[PDB]
C-alpha cells in the first residue's frame, strides 16, 4: 500500500490552448447553417462508428458488416468469437429474462 | 416579462463551472458494492436464477406453455395484405380549413392533406390512402372539392349539402407513395409512372356512382347524387351556376398521379423545367 | 450619426422588445455609438439553466468516441489448455491460465472496442438552448452589440487594452457574420491571442458562450441570429429533411 | 439511340403546388367568430391580468391532459408568462365551486407551467377563452 | 485564435472514378446518374434522354404490365362470371 | 494611439440632479416642457439615445444594457441615477467599517 | 489496423500489376466476365414472378445454381458440363 514519496511535477494545463478554446464551435452548423450539414459530419472517428451508437453486440455486429472484409485474420476471427459469445450471453443469460 | 431575469443581475456569471441538471432528471445508478448491494447482489441464492440460467420467456417449467396450448386461429391471418385506409373526420377537415392549412379554393386531394399535416400516410404499412368519416357531419360548413380513396354515405351527404363535390379515387402502393411525398420523388430522377388500376376485388367499389367512384359512369352521377338528398332531406344545389365551378369539375385521368402533369414526364427542379418524351413508343406506353 | 436599429420581425402583442447600446470598436472612448432593439423571444426568453445544462453536456459528449480496449480472456495470447489435472494435485482447479483471476490473464469486464457516445437533443431544444445562452449573456450585462468590427490597427495590444478600458473581463467571444468577410485588422489581432476568439455566426454555440466571459455580436449578426432562431417557433415538423426543396424555405 | 425530348417551362406552376410549406400559416380572417370548428382568435388588446398564456404554435389554447400509472389524471396549463401564482389562485378559485373543495395543484415556476389533479381540460379552455388569451 | 472555415456541402456535381476499384458499386449505378441529374441536371453533364427506359427495358415493362395487370373490361368480365356461378 | 486611464465607476448623485436632467429634457427633446417634465415617454429611439448619451457624458455614468428595457418614462432615469453604486468589494467594505481592536484582517493576495 | 483494399479484390488487383498487365486485352476480357453456366443438375423455373400457392400473392422468385464438384479426371474428358453433386 506504499504511497509515492515525492510530489509529482505539478502539471499545468492552460485552458486557453487552441483545441480547448475552439471546442464545440460548429455544433450548431445545422440550425444556424440553413440545414445542409447535420452535426454528424463533424464526428472524427472509426468508419463504422460515425454518428451512430449501440450496445457491445450491436457495435461488433456492425463493425463486421462494414469493415469485416478489410480485417486481419486474427482480428476477424476474434470478432466472430466475440459476436457469438455476446449473442449467447445476451439472449440466454441474465436475471430478468 | 420574465422577472427571473432581474434575479440574474444579482447572481454570479453562468459558466461551465456551475451547472445543475434539473432535480429528478438523473436517477443515480447503484452498484453491487458494500453491505447493502453486495453479497449475492440481488441475484438470490443458488438455484438456476443466481447463476443466470433460468429458461426462456414463455417456458412454464415443463407444463405445456400457455401460449402453445391455445389453438391457432386466423386472427392476424393475411394481415399484411389487408388494405388500410387512414381515417379523416369532417371535424378535422373543417378544423384544417378554418385555420388555413388546406384551402378549399383549389381542389383537395391527398397531397394537399399531407402538406397541411392534417393526415399522415405510410404506404409501407399498406396504407392505401385516406378514407372520409362522418364525425363532424352536422358541424361541417365548408365548400370543397375533395378526393379520397373511400368515403361513407353520410360524409358525402354532408359535403354535397354545402355545394361541394366528392370523388373516390384509387392509387396503387407505388402511386400512393409518390403522391404523398412528391418532392422526394422528383429528386429521384425518374419519369412519372402510370397510375395502376384497382385490383379485381375493388372494381365494384370504384365503378359505382353510389361511392362517386372515379371509374364510375358520369351519367349515373346526377341521379345517385340527387338520391342522397331525398334520404337526408336537403335541397341539392346546382353546382353548374357557381363561380368556382371550373375548379369543382376538375378530375384526374384514371392513369394520372397529379393535377396537370402527365405520365412519362420528368421534373427537373434545378432548372425549373419539365421534360416530355417525343418518341412514339414512349408516348404510346405512358398514354395507355 | 446615430445608428438606431429596429427589429425586422413581429413581436407578440403582449411583449415589448429589449434594448442595448450599439458600441463601436474603433475608439477606446466611444462606448455608446447607437441604440438597438433586440427581439424579446430571443434575448428576453425565460432563463432556463436546466436546458443550458442539457445542451452543454450534449455538445461535450455527442462527439466523443472512446478508444479504450482491454482483452477478454479470449483474446489473450495462449492458455488453451488446463494447467493441471482437475483432481489430486491438491490445489485450486483452473481452466486456462489466461482466466481473469490469473496474473497475466484476460480482463473480466473492462472497456470494450471503440465506443461511441452519440445522441441528438431534439432540434427545438438546441435552439432553445441558444436562445437562453444569449438571454443570459445579456441579462448579466456581459453582452455587447457592436457595429462594424473595423479595427484602427493590427496590434493585438490595442484589443487587450480596449477590453481593459471597457472592463470586458478576461475572455472575449467575437462573432462575425461570415468567414470570408471578416476585416483583416481583426483577423491579424485575434490570430495571436489566446483569450480573444473570432468566430463566424454559424459557429455560435452554448459551450463557447459559457467559456468566454463576454460576448460581442456584430449588428448584421444579431439580425441573422434573431431570424434563424425565431424561425422555429412558427415551423411545422419536417416532412422530409430541410436541405430539400420546401415552398417558403431555402 | 436516346429517344427525343422537349423542354418547356410552362407547366412548372403545377409542380409549385406540390411543395409543402415549412412554416405554419397565420389563420385566415373570418367574418364571424367563433368559426365552424369553434376556433376563436386571441383579442386585439391583451388583458390586464398579471400573467399571460401564449397560444400554441398551431394557435390553440395550451391545455392538455396527462395520465400516469394508468390511474393518475392531470391537466397541464403550459406557456405561462407572468406571475404563475396569480394564475394558480384564479384557477383554484374557478374550479373550487365545481368540486366543493380546492383542487390540488403544482406550480412549476421555472418551466412556466401549471398542473392540476383531475381532467378539467374543457372547462379550462373555456375559462381561458373567456379571459381572452 | 480564429476558427477554421465552416464545413460546407459542395453543391457541384460529384462523379467518382469508374475505373477506381476502391469505389463503391452503388455510386457507379444508372440510378446514381439519374439522381445526379435530378439534383442539378443542367450542370450534371447527364444526357437527359438517358432518363427513359431503353427499347429493351420498355418492351419488358410492357410485357410485364400486360401480364400481371389486366384490362378494365377483362376484369369486369372476370367478375360477372364469378357472380353468375355464385347465383 | 493612447489608452485613457480607467474610470472608478464609484458614483454618488449630485444635488443639482433635477436641474441637469430637466435641462437635458429641454435641449434633447427640443420641446417646451409639458407641465410634468419627468413623465414624458422615451419610446422614440432617437430621443432615448440622445437623452441617455447626454446623461452619460454629463453624469460620468451610463445605464447598463440590461436596464435599457426598463427605462420608459424619464421618471425611471431619475430613479436610476438617484441610487449610488459602490465598486468597493465586501472585503474593502470591511476594512473601512470601523473594526473592533481585537480583530485584525490581513490581505495576503 | 485494416487492409486498405478488401481481400476479395486481392485476386483482381493481382492481375492489374506485374506481367498480367502486359497480357492481350481480349484474353483478359474473356476471363473477366463469368457467364452463368447452363443449368444441368438443378431444373430452373422460367418465370421471374410466381404466385405463392398458400398466400395467393405475387412473389419475386430467383434461380440458385446447385454446387457441383468436378473431379480432375473430368478435365481429361468431356462430361457435358456436369459432374459430382
Ligand atoms: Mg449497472
Ligand atoms: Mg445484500
Ligand atoms: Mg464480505
Ligand atoms: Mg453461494
Ligand atoms: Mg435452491
Ligand atoms: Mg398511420
Ligand atoms: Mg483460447
Ligand atoms: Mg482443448
Ligand atoms: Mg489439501
Ligand atoms: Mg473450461
Ligand atoms: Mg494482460
Ligand atoms: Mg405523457
Amino acid at each position: 500500500f506504499h504511497v509515492r514519496v515525492t510530489l509529482p511535477p505539478r502539471k499545468v494545463v492552460d485552458r486557453w490552448n487552441e483545441k480547448r478554446a475552439m471546442f464545440g464551435v460548429y455544433d450548431n452548423i445545422g440550425i444556424l447553417g440553413n440545414f445542409e450539414k447535420h452535426p454528424k459530419e463533424l464526428i472524427k472517428g472509426p468508419i463504422w462508428l460515425r454518428g451512430w451508437k449501440g450496445n457491445e453486440l450491436q457495435r461488433c455486429i456492425r463493425k463486421k458488416r462494414m469493415v469485416g472484409n478489410r480485417m486481419f485474420i486474427d482480428d476477424l476471427h476474434n470478432l466472430n468469437k466475440r459476436i457469438s459469445y455476446l449473442y449467447k450471453h445476451f439472449n440466454r443469460h441474465g436475471k430478468y429474462r | 416579462g420574465p422577472r427571473a431575469l432581474d434575479l440574474l443581475r444579482a447572481l454570479p456569471r453562468v459558466s461551465l463551472a456551475n451547472l445543475k441538471p434539473n432535480p429528478g432528471s438523473r436517477k443515480p445508478e447503484r452498484r453491487p458494492r458494500g453491505r447493502r448491494r453486495g453479497r449475492k447482489c440481488g441475484r438470490g441464492h443458488k438455484g438456476e436464477r443466481q447463476r443466470g440460467t433460468r429458461p426462456r420467456l414463455g417456458f412454464e417449467g415443463g407444463q405445456t406453455p400457455f401460449y402453445l396450448r391455445i389453438p391457432k386461429y386466423g386472427f392476424n391471418e393475411g394481415h399484411s395484405f389487408r388494405h388500410q385506409y387512414q381515417p379523416l373526420s369532417l371535424n378535422r377537415l373543417q378544423y384544417l380549413i378554418d385555420l388555413g392549412r388546406v384551402d378549399p379554393t383549389q381542389p383537395i386531394d391527398l397531397t394537399q392533406l399531407v402538406n397541411g399535416r392534417g393526415v399522415t400516410i405510410q404506404p409501407s404499412k399498406r396504407d392505401y390512402g385516406v378514407q372520409l368519416v362522418e364525425e363532424g357531419a352536422d358541424t361541417f360548413k365548408a365548400k370543397v372539392n375533395i378526393e379520397v380513396q373511400m368515403a361513407s354515405e353520410l360524409a358525402i351527404a354532408a359535403i354535397e349539402k354545402n355545394g361541394g363535390v366528392v370523388t373516390t379515387a384509387f392509387y396503387d402502393p407505388r402511386s400512393l407513395e409518390i403522391l404523398c411525398k412528391p418532392v422526394p420523388f422528383f429528386l429521384r430522377g425518374q419519369p412519372i409512372p402510370k397510375r395502376m388500376l384497382p385490383p379485381e376485388a375493388l372494381v365494384p367499389y370504384y365503378t359505382d356512382a353510389k361511392n362517386r367512384g372515379y371509374l364510375a359512369d358520369p351519367a349515373r352521377f346526377p341521379e345517385a347524387r340527387l338520391e342522397l338528398a331525398r334520404k337526408y332531406g336537403y335541397v341539392l344545389p346546382d353546382i353548374t351556376k357557381d363561380e368556382l365551378f371550373k375548379m369543382l369539375s376538375t378530375r384526374k385521368d384514371p392513369r394520372q398521379i397529379f393535377f396537370g402533369l402527365a405520365p412519362g414526364w420528368v421534373v427537373n427542379m434545378a432548372d425549373k423545367k419539365i421534360l416530355k418524351p417525343t418518341d412514339e413508343n414512349l408516348l404510346k406506353y405512358y398514354s395507355s | 450619426p446615430p445608428v438606431l436599429r429596429k427589429c425586422e420581425l413581429p413581436v407578440p402583442a403582449h411583449r415589448r422588445p429589449v434594448q442595448a447600446w450599439i458600441e463601436s470598436l474603433r475608439g477606446y472612448e466611444q462606448e455608446r455609438v447607437g441604440l438597438t432593439e433586440l427581439h424579446p423571444d430571443v434575448f428576453s426568453t425565460a432563463p432556463r439553466l436546466d436546458i443550458l445544462h442539457q445542451v452543454a453536456i450534449w455538445q461535450k459528449n455527442f462527439k466523443r468516441i472512446s478508444y479504450a480496449k482491454t482483452k477478454t480472456r479470449a483474446e489473450v495470447r495462449g492458455g488453451g489448455r488446463k494447467p493441471w489435472v482437475q483432481k489430486g494435485s491438491g490445489r485450486a482447479r483452473h481452466g486456462s491460465i489466461r482466466s481473469p483471476i490469473w496474473r497475466g490473464g484476460g480482463v473480466a469486464h473492462g472497456p470494450r472496442g471503440p465506443t461511441s457516445y452519440y445522441y441528438m437533443l431534439p432540434m427545438k431544444v438546441r435552439v432553445q438552448g441558444l436562445k437562453v445562452a444569449l438571454t443570459v449573456k445579456l441579462a448579466q450585462d456581459d453582452l455587447h452589440i457592436v457595429d462594424s468590427l473595423e479595427l484602427p490597427t493590427a496590434d493585438p495590444q490595442y484589443l487587450i487594452e480596449l477590453a481593459r478600458y471597457r472592463r470586458w473581463g478576461d475572455s472575449v467571444l467575437l462573432v462575425d457574420l461570415e468567414h470570408e468577410d471578416m476585416p483583416q485588422n481583426v483577423v491579424a489581432a485575434t490570430s495571436g491571442l489566446k483569450t480573444f476568439n473570432l468566430v463566424p455566426a454559424v459557429g455560435l454555440n452554448v459551450h463557447s458562450m459559457l467559456k468566454h466571459q463576454t460576448l460581442v455580436l456584430t449588428l448584421p449578426t444579431v439580425a441573422f441570429l434573431e431570424e434563424k432562431l425565431l424561425w422555429h417557433n412558427s415551423r411545422y415538423t419536417p416532412l422530409y429533411p430541410f436541405r430539400l426543396p420546401y415552398c417558403d424555405f431555402p | 439511340e436516346y429517344p427525343s425530348f422537349v423542354e418547356s417551362v410552362d407547366e412548372y406552376h403545377f409542380v409549385e403546388r406540390l411543395l409543402p410549406p415549412a412554416s405554419i400559416p397565420r389563420p385566415p380572417k373570418h367574418e364571424h367568430y367563433p368559426t365552424p370548428s369553434g376556433w376563436q382568435p386571441p383579442r386585439d388588446p391583451a388583458p390586464s391580468l398579471p400573467y399571460f398564456v401564449r397560444r400554441s404554435r398551431m394557435h390553440n389554447i395550451p391545455v392538455y391532459r396527462d395520465i400516469t400509472h394508468g390511474n393518475r389524471q392531470m391537466t397541464v396549463i403550459r406557456k405561462v408568462e407572468g406571475d404563475i401564482w396569480a394564475l394558480q389562485k384564479d384557477v383554484e378559485d374557478f374550479l373550487s365551486p365545481l368540486l366543493g373543495k380546492t383542487p390540488v395543484t403544482q406550480v412549476n415556476e421555472v418551466t412556466g407551467t401549471l398542473r392540476v389533479k383531475g381532467y378539467f381540460d374543457q372547462q379550462l379552455k373555456a375559462w381561458l377563452l373567456e379571459k381572452g388569451f | 485564435y480564429r476558427a477554421r472555415p465552416p464545413p460546407r456541402r459542395s453543391q457541384e456535381p460529384r462523379w467518382p472514378d469508374p475505373d477506381d476499384p476502391l469505389t463503391p458499386r452503388w455510386q457507379l449505378s444508372p440510378r446514381y446518374a439519374a439522381k445526379q441529374f435530378a439534383r442539378h441536371g443542367a450542370a450534371s453533364g447527364v444526357a437527359a434522354g438517358s432518363l427513359w427506359p431503353s427499347q429493351e427495358q420498355l418492351r419488358e415493362l410492357e410485357a410485364e404490365e400486360r401480364e400481371w395487370y389486366p384490362s378494365l373490361a377483362a376484369m369486369q368480365e372476370s367478375l360477372r362470371v364469378q357472380q353468375l356461378a355464385e347465383e | 494611439l493612447v489608452c485613457p486611464p480607467i474610470q472608478s465607476r464609484t458614483y454618488i448623485p449630485p444635488e443639482d440632479l433635477q436641474s441637469r436632467l430637466e435641462s437635458h429634457v429641454k435641449e434633447v427633446f427640443g420641446s417646451s416642457v409639458p407641465s410634468n417634465w419627468q413623465d414624458i415617454s422615451l419610446e422614440d429611439v432617437h430621443l432615448k439615445f440622445s437623452f441617455l448619451a447626454r446623461l452619460a457624458n454629463d453624469l460620468r455614468h451610463a445605464v447598463p444594457n440590461s436596464r435599457l428595457h426598463q427605462m420608459c418614462r424619464v421618471r425611471d432615469v431619475l430613479d436610476f441615477y438617484n441610487v449610488p453604486v459602490q465598486d468597493r468589494s465586501k472585503f474593502d467594505e470591511l476594512i473601512a467599517s470601523n473594526l473592533p481592536h481585537n480583530l485584525k484582517i490581513t490581505w495576503g493576495y | 489496423p485494416l487492409h486498405k483494399v478488401p481481400v476479395g479484390l486481392w485476386k483482381q488487383l493481382r492481375l492489374w500489376e506485374g506481367i498480367y498487365s502486359r497480357l492481350p486485352r481480349h484474353y483478359l476480357r474473356s476471363l473477366e466476365e463469368a457467364r452463368t453456366p447452363t443449368p444441368v443438375h438443378y431444373r430452373p423455373h422460367g418465370a421471374k414472378f410466381k404466385i405463392n400457392p398458400k398466400n395467393w400473392q405475387r412473389e419475386r422468385v430467383e434461380d440458385v445454381p446447385i454446387p457441383v464438384h468436378y473431379p480432375p479426371e473430368s478435365q481429361l474428358g468431356l462430361w457435358g458440363g456436369e459432374g459430382w453433386v
